[PDB]
């Protein structure tokens, strides 16, 4: 009867910034203890309902989302803010209400030579409105000249690497966040605590 | 359509810290660049990332930098485990034609 | 991560060799690929290029026409097809992936196939 927690927030493999894997998770019974504790919780900063409240109100319905961030920029995260994560591959709509969840994280997401599988996008025709994934891999076009389909004086590959090392510094080093998102009155509640 | 040509095409490096490479384009080509090596009967692999940036896997020795007409690859060291090819290439356009080749002796 | 071709042997001058590269580790339906030719005792040259999807074919203007090249993303492979080769045509072809201006896509190259048409 306990949720999927186990199932999301702890694993081997995650999505680089664009391939996101959107889990729903519904009927259940919503325990808020040991997110509430914080322990390892980098910043457990939430916009909307408040944190202490959380295992009081019956949601609707509840997403979570996954990814890594640099970490100079986690910030981005967030309602209203502009930048290059949260403005090409991971849009927060204006009302959002849920809350967000960032995890320091070297030992298990660094190499000794450096990380190389951490894709996120670099350039987009237009920005991309709230929630909508973009997985593929066609090549833009800075310049009037088209380069087709290979490359060009004036074309890049829209993926460009983090760049992970194991030192790199206080910033700089992979932030693996996680935001839960909930719906306000769909439906009657389905997932509620104790 | 763009043709390129490196002037040395072959050296003599004895000990010493001074070892360059001159490539040279037709058109002006901007920061646009790479510079490979291929040991003997092996496959080719990144010497330099584009114009002036390294590529993780190898020593901070080599170095390279002039963008638009004229390109330079130069290193400060023997560590005589690189006595190979240091191919040029282009990323300007379609025809990405190579260079020709270098070779390094030991006197 | 890695990746291999076969399909190499020496045939008489003009005829219809295919030949595949087989890459694993690496994601192989997101990044273009090329293949590059490099002749006994010389440097090396470019032949083709293929995009993602196998839309658009780009070559370099001295095989135009004999030379073919698609891509298989179910198979994850790359199959060249070449035909009316003469002499000259006698080198070793790798299968390669080529960064041009960022760190993202990868640039393994196998260890190569050697082809020589003399017969
Ligand atoms: C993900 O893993 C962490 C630890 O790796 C879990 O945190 C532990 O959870 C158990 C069970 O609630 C507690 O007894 C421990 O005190 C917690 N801390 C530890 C082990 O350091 C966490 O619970 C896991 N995620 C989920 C959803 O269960």
């Amino acid at each position: 009867n306990l949720c999927p927690f186990g199932e999301v927030f702890n694993a081997t493999r995650f999505a680089s910034v664009y391939a996101w894997n959107r889990k729903r998770i519904s009927n259940c019974v919503a325990d808020y203890s040991v997110l509430y504790n914080s322990a390892s919780f980098s910043t457990f900063k939430c916009y909307g309902v408040s944190p202490t409240k959380l295992n009081d109100l019956c949601f609707t319905n509840v997403y979570a989302d996954s990814f890594v961030i640099r970490g100079d920029e986690v910030r981005q995260i967030a309602p209203g803010q502009t930048g290059k994560i949260a403005d090409y591959n991971y849009k927060l709509p204006d009302d959002f209400t849920g809350c967000v969840i960032a995890w320091n994280s070297n030992n298990l997401d660094s190499k000794v030579g450096g990380n190389y599988n951490y894709l996120y996008r670099l350039f987009r025709k237009s920005n991309l409105k709230p929630f909508e994934r973009d997985i593929s891999t066609e090549i833009y076009q800075a310049g009037s000249t088209p380069c087709n389909g290979v490359e060009g004086f004036n074309c890049y590959f829209p993926l460009q690497s983090y760049g992970f090392q194991p030192t790199n510094g206080v910033g700089y080093q992979p932030y693996r966040v996680v935001v839960l998102s909930f719906e306000l009155l769909h439906a009657p509640a389905t997932v509620c605590g104790p | 359509d763009i043709q390129m040509t490196q002037s040395p095409s072959s050296l003599s490096a004895s000990v010493g810290d001074r070892v360059t490479i001159t490539c040279r384009a037709s058109q002006s080509i901007s920061n646009y660049l790479n510079w490979y090596q291929q040991k003997p009967g092996k496959a080719p692999n990144l010497l330099i990332f584009a114009a002036s940036s390294l590529q993780s896997g190898v020593p901070s020795r080599f170095s390279g930098s002039g963008s638009g007409t004229e390109f330079t690859l130069t290193i400060s060291s023997l560590q005589p485990e690189d006595f190979a090819a240091y191919y040029c290439l282009q990323t300007y356009s379609t025809p990405r034609t190579f260079g020709q080749g270098t070779r390094l002796e030991i006197k | 991560v890695q990746l291999v071709e076969s399909g190499g042997g020496v045939v008489q001058p003009g005829r219809s060799l295919r030949l595949s590269c087989a890459a694993s580790g690496f994601t192989f339906s997101h990044y273009p690929m090329h293949w590059v030719r490099q002749a006994p005792g010389r440097g090396l040259e470019w032949v083709a290029v293929i995009s993602y999807d196998g839309s658009n074919q780009h070559y370099v203007d001295s095989v135009k026409g004999r030379f073919t090249i698609s891509r298989d993303n179910s198979k994850n492979t790359l199959y060249l097809q070449m035909n009316s080769l003469r002499a000259e045509d006698t080198a070793v072809y790798f299968c390669a992936s080529l960064i041009t201006m960022i760190r993202g896509v990868p640039d393994y190259w196998g260890q190569g196939t050697l082809v020589t048409v003399s017969s």
